[PDB]
C-alpha cells in the first residue's frame, strides 16, 4: 500500500524550531508532490507547502514564507518540514500528503498519520488525583485529574472491570500551562455503602500510577 | 484563492435517514483535461482525515457504498444514503485545483436522538486538595441531547464569570447522548469566605432551569 | 512553481 509514516510528537517553547519527518513507501517517491497541511484546534485545515521531489522546487503559502523550510532525502524516501519561530497558534497537528498527479495520470491524495506539535513553555509535571464524592436512583462519582504535562492521561476504574457509564472528559488546557481532567462514573445509589470504586490514573511522561479510592462524604 | 462554500454545518441525522452535504467553489474546478479536482473527507477525533471520495464521484477504497458524491465543476454533493454511528464526525470538501489547497467550513454529522434533559451533579472539593491551597468545584451534565447546554456558576448567589472551564464528550455510540464537566476554580481563601456553590443548568430539555447546590461544611 | 494538475498540458 501506499504509506506515510511520520516523526513522532514534539513539545516546543515558543521560539524554537520543529522538524518533522514523512517516510514513504508503496510508490515511486520522485513522481508525485508532497503536500504539508496542518489543522490547529478551533480552526479549519490549512495548507502549508508543497516540495516537488524529482527537482526539490519549493512552494510555500504567504503566511509560511519566511518560516517554513521543506526538503527532501531522494535515498530515504523521506519528505521533511521545518518551521521555525513557533507561536501557541502553530500549536496543531502537521500531515505530510502525497499529491494526486504523476504528469500521466490524476488519482487520489495519501495522507500520513499526523504529527502533533505544542508550543509550550511547560515542563513535565505528573497530575494531583483528588475524589469527586457521591453526594447524600443514580449516582455519580469521579476522580479529578489535575495539574499534569504534557497530554494524555489514562483513567480507568475498578481496573478496568467497571466501564459502563464512564465518561472521560477531554482535557482543558490552564493559565498555568498545565491540564486538568475529570472522570466520572454513574451508578445505582444503592451500591453507595457496599461497592468499592477506585479509579486508576496513569500518565506515563511522569512515571504517575495512581490509584484513588472514591467513597461518600 | 479558491473559496469554499459549505453547507450546513451541522447535521443531526435520525439512524438510517440519508444526509447531503453540499460545497460550492468560487470558480470551476473543472479543468479542461476532465478532471474534478474537488475531494470530500471525514475527520474523526486524533486520527488522519479519510479520503472518502476523490476527484469529484470516486469512491475511496474501503469506503461504503452508501457514501457518493456528485456535482458539476462549481457545486458539489456528498451523499450518506443512511447514517451510522461510525460516520459521526466532521466532513470536509477540499479543492486541489491550484495551491494554496483549500477547504469548505466543514459539517458535523451527529446521531439525531429524542430530546433528554441532562442529570445533574455537583462535587465540593476534596479536604486533601484544600491542603494544596486550591478549590475545584465540579458540575456534571450527564447523557443529554441535543449538544446546546449552559452552566452558570453561583457563589453565595452571584453570577460567576471567568474563573470556569468546560469540556464536552463526544456523542456516544449507544444512546447518542452527550455529557459535559465544568470546573470552578477558587483560590482557598476565596472558597473559604462563601457558603453556597450552585451550579445552574439551561438545556432544551428541561421545562426551566435545574439548579443543583452545596453549602461549605455540610 | 506550477500545480500539479498543469504537469501533463
Amino acid at each position: 500500500q501506499v504509506q506515510l509514516v511520520q516523526s513522532g510528537a514534539e513539545v516546543k517553547k515558543p521560539g524554537a524550531p520543529v522538524k518533522v519527518s514523512c517516510e514513504t513507501s508503496g510508490y515511486r517517491f520522485s513522481d508525485y508532490f508532497v503536500h504539508w497541511v496542518r489543522q490547529a484546534p478551533g480552526q479549519g485545515p490549512e495548507w502549508i507547502g508543497r516540495i516537488r521531489p524529482n527537482s526539490g522546487g519549493t512552494k510555500y503559502a504567504q503566511k509560511f514564507q519566511g518560516r517554513v523550510t521543506m526538503t527532501r532525502d531522494m535515498s530515504m524516501n523521506t519528505a521533511y518540514m521545518e518551521l521555525s519561530g513557533l507561536r501557541s497558534d502553530d500549536t496543531a497537528v502537521y500531515y505530510c500528503v502525497r499529491g494526486h498527479c504523476d504528469g500521466t495520470t490524476c488519482s487520489r491524495a495519501y495522507w500520513g498519520q499526523g504529527t502533533l506539535v505544542t508550543v509550550s513553555s511547560a515542563s513535565t509535571k505528573g497530575p494531583s488525583v483528588f475524589p469527586l464524592a457521591p453526594s447524600s436512583g443514580t449516582a455519580a462519582l469521579g476522580c479529578l485529574v489535575k495539574d499534569y504535562f504534557p497530554e494524555p492521561v489514562t483513567v480507568s476504574w475498578n481496573s478496568g472491570a467497571l466501564t459502563s457509564g464512564v465518561h472521560t472528559f477531554p482535557a482543558v488546557l490552564q493559565s498555568s500551562g498545565l491540564y486538568s481532567l475529570s472522570s466520572v462514573v454513574t451508578v445505582p445509589s444503592s451500591s453507595l455503602g457496599t461497592q468499592t470504586y477506585i479509579c486508576n490514573v496513569n500518565h506515563k511522561p511522569s512515571n504517575t500510577k495512581v490509584d484513588k479510592r472514591v467513597e461518600p462524604k | 484563492d479558491v473559496v469554499m462554500t459549505q453547507s450546513p454545518l451541522s447535521l443531526p441525522v435520525t439512524p438510517g435517514e440519508p444526509a447531503s452535504i453540499s460545497c460550492r467553489s468560487s470558480q470551476s474546478l473543472l479543468h479542461r483535461s476532465g478532471h474534478k479536482y474537488l475531494h470530500w473527507y471525514l475527520q474523526r477525533p486524533g486520527q488522519s482525515p479519510q479520503v472518502l471520495i476523490y476527484l469529484g464521484s470516486n469512491r475511496a477504497s474501503g469506503v461504503p457504498d452508501r457514501f457518493s458524491g456528485s456535482g458539476s465543476g462549481t457545486d458539489f454533493t456528498l451523499k450518506i444514503s443512511r447514517v451510522e454511528a461510525e460516520d459521526v464526525g466532521l466532513y470536509y470538501c477540499m479543492q486541489t485545483l491550484q495551491t494554496p489547497w483549500t477547504f469548505g467550513q466543514g459539517t458535523k454529522v451527529e446521531i439525531k436522538r429524542t430530546v433528554a434533559a441532562p442529570s445533574v451533579f455537583i462535587f465540593p472539593p476534596s479536604d486533601e486538595q484544600l491542603k494544596s491551597g486550591t478549590a475545584s468545584v465540579v458540575c456534571l451534565l450527564n447523557n443529554f441531547y441535543p449538544r446546546e447546554a449552559k452552566v452558570q456558576w453561583k457563589v453565595d448567589n452571584a453570577l460567576q464569570s471567568g474563573n470556569s472551564q468546560e469540556s464536552v464528550t463526544e456523542q456516544d455510540s449507544k444512546d447518542s447522548t452527550y455529557s459535559l464537566s465544568s470546573t470552578l476554580t477558587l483560590s482557598k481563601a476565596d472558597y473559604e469566605k462563601h457558603k453556597v456553590y450552585a451550579c445552574e443548568v439551561t438545556h432544551q430539555g428541561l421545562s426551566s432551569p435545574v439548579t443543583k447546590s452545596f453549602n461549605r461544611g455540610e | 512553481m506550477v500545480d500539479s494538475p498543469q504537469l501533463a498540458t
